[PDB]
């Protein structure tokens, strides 16, 4: 077994993955483009890998060859030598001591920590986390971003009820013509803002709402997306760009409302055809003091509930997700607590 | 047992939109 502790030790320390006769107990594929998918063989493994711990452990192990074969392939290294961290792997010598004592469960947590710190601090370093997350709050979640997508809306508010009113026929040329005007308008840094791809859905959403949960339902058929690029795509999946794009959805058709609203009152408060009364009208107080007092009500109930909504679960979300960066451990751990509440604002 | 129900019905939802999400779970042979 001398080969076989060999080969664990170069996989658990730089990721290479060469089996030759099949024996590793992992290989991936390409030997969904960028992105490989790594099979374990459990007919050569050297445990069980039934239990929790036995899981965690495996799955430990391969997370650690994972990150190391991506920082290989990003830094466009050969290998990864042991001076560009402070922590130091020995090798395997005798495969029965390794099975029977601790050092083996010692030596995967000190090269998964490794990993770990290595790749949190190329991703902090030179990719800019904290911008990429900046970035997609502004776009998805409009974190102190409505300036743009008001402005956005108040530009095509003809074009958007036309296509809301019309079928799939009608041509949304402008719209994209428009779209891609701001966006090259927009600075070319915003990586986020410059790849922002625009596109129609034949369904609306509350139709996908209740495609997508265990509720019941030609508006609003417009939504963005990101395409993910590598190695960030490992650590961006697609269940969290479907997650943003429903909340931009759904920020827009609430903005989109609100925009609607202010715009009522605008008319109501500038024409001079409103504003004006006499004749023995005996209507106005029946009439406009009815529908402002109604304006007044949805403002007070949609104005109120947006508020709610964006102090108690955006803000806190986002102060949360602000926080939880502040020296971080683990990437995959930043990517679950971002899905855990991201799963909160859902089922809030 | 109130946050325990809650906290289950969240993983309930993330379970369903994992499902819906393509199924990252595989096996090959």
């Amino acid at each position: 077994s001398q080969d076989y502790c060999t080969m664990l030790y170069e996989w658990l320390t730089q990721g290479i993955l060469n089996d030759p006769y099949q024996e590793f107990m992992t290989y991936d594929d390409l030997e969904r483009a960028w992105d490989t998918q790594y099979f374990i063989r459990k007919d050569v493994l050297l445990r069980d890998c039934d239990s929790e711990e036995d899981k965690n452990l495996l799955f430990k192990m391969l997370r650690t060859g994972i990150l190391l074969k991506v920082v290989r392939a990003s830094l466009q290294i050969p290998t990864i030598p042991s001076n560009s961290s402070d922590i130091t792997i020995q090798e395997i010598n005798d495969f029965a001591d390794l099975m029977e004592g601790s050092n083996l469960e010692l030596y995967v947590d000190k090269c998964y920590s490794r990993a770990n710190e290595i790749f949190l601090k190329l991703f902090f370093q030179g990719y800019d986390l904290i911008n990429v997350l900046k970035h997609l709050q502004q776009i998805f979640l409009g974190y102190q971003s409505g300036h743009n997508v008001l402005k956005f809306l108040t530009k095509n508010m003809g074009e958007l009820t036309k296509h809301y009113r019309n079928d799939n026929n009608a041509n949304y040329d402008k719209l994209l013509q428009n779209f891609e005007l701001e966006r090259q308008s927009e600075n070319p840094n915003n990586l986020m803002r410059q790849l922002l791809m625009i596109q129609f859905d034949t369904e609306t959403l509350p139709q996908v709402l209740s495609h997508y949960l265990q509720i019941y339902p030609a508006i609003y058929h417009l939504k963005f997306d990101i395409n993910i690029p590598y190695p960030l795509n490992i650590i961006i999946s697609r269940t969290c760009m479907i997650k943003y794009q429903i909340i931009l959805r759904y920020q827009l058709v609430l903005q989109y409302h609100s925009r609607l609203l202010d715009e009522t009152w605008m008319d109501l408060n500038k024409t001079p055809s409103w504003k004006y009364r006499g004749y023995s009208h005996t209507v106005k107080r029946r009439i406009v003091r009815a529908t402002r007092v109604l304006h007044a009500k949805m403002n007070h109930f949609i104005k109120t509930i947006m508020e709610y909504f964006n102090q108690n679960v955006i803000d806190k979300e986002v102060y949360s997700l602000e926080k939880c960066y502040r020296n971080p451990t683990l990437a995959v751990a930043i990517q679950n607590e971002l899905e855990g509440g991201l799963t909160n604002i859902m089922t809030n | 047992q109130e946050v325990r129900e809650h906290q289950m019905k969240k993983e309930r939802f993330d379970r369903a939109l994992e499902s819906k999400l393509l199924g990252k779970r595989h096996i090959t042979y």
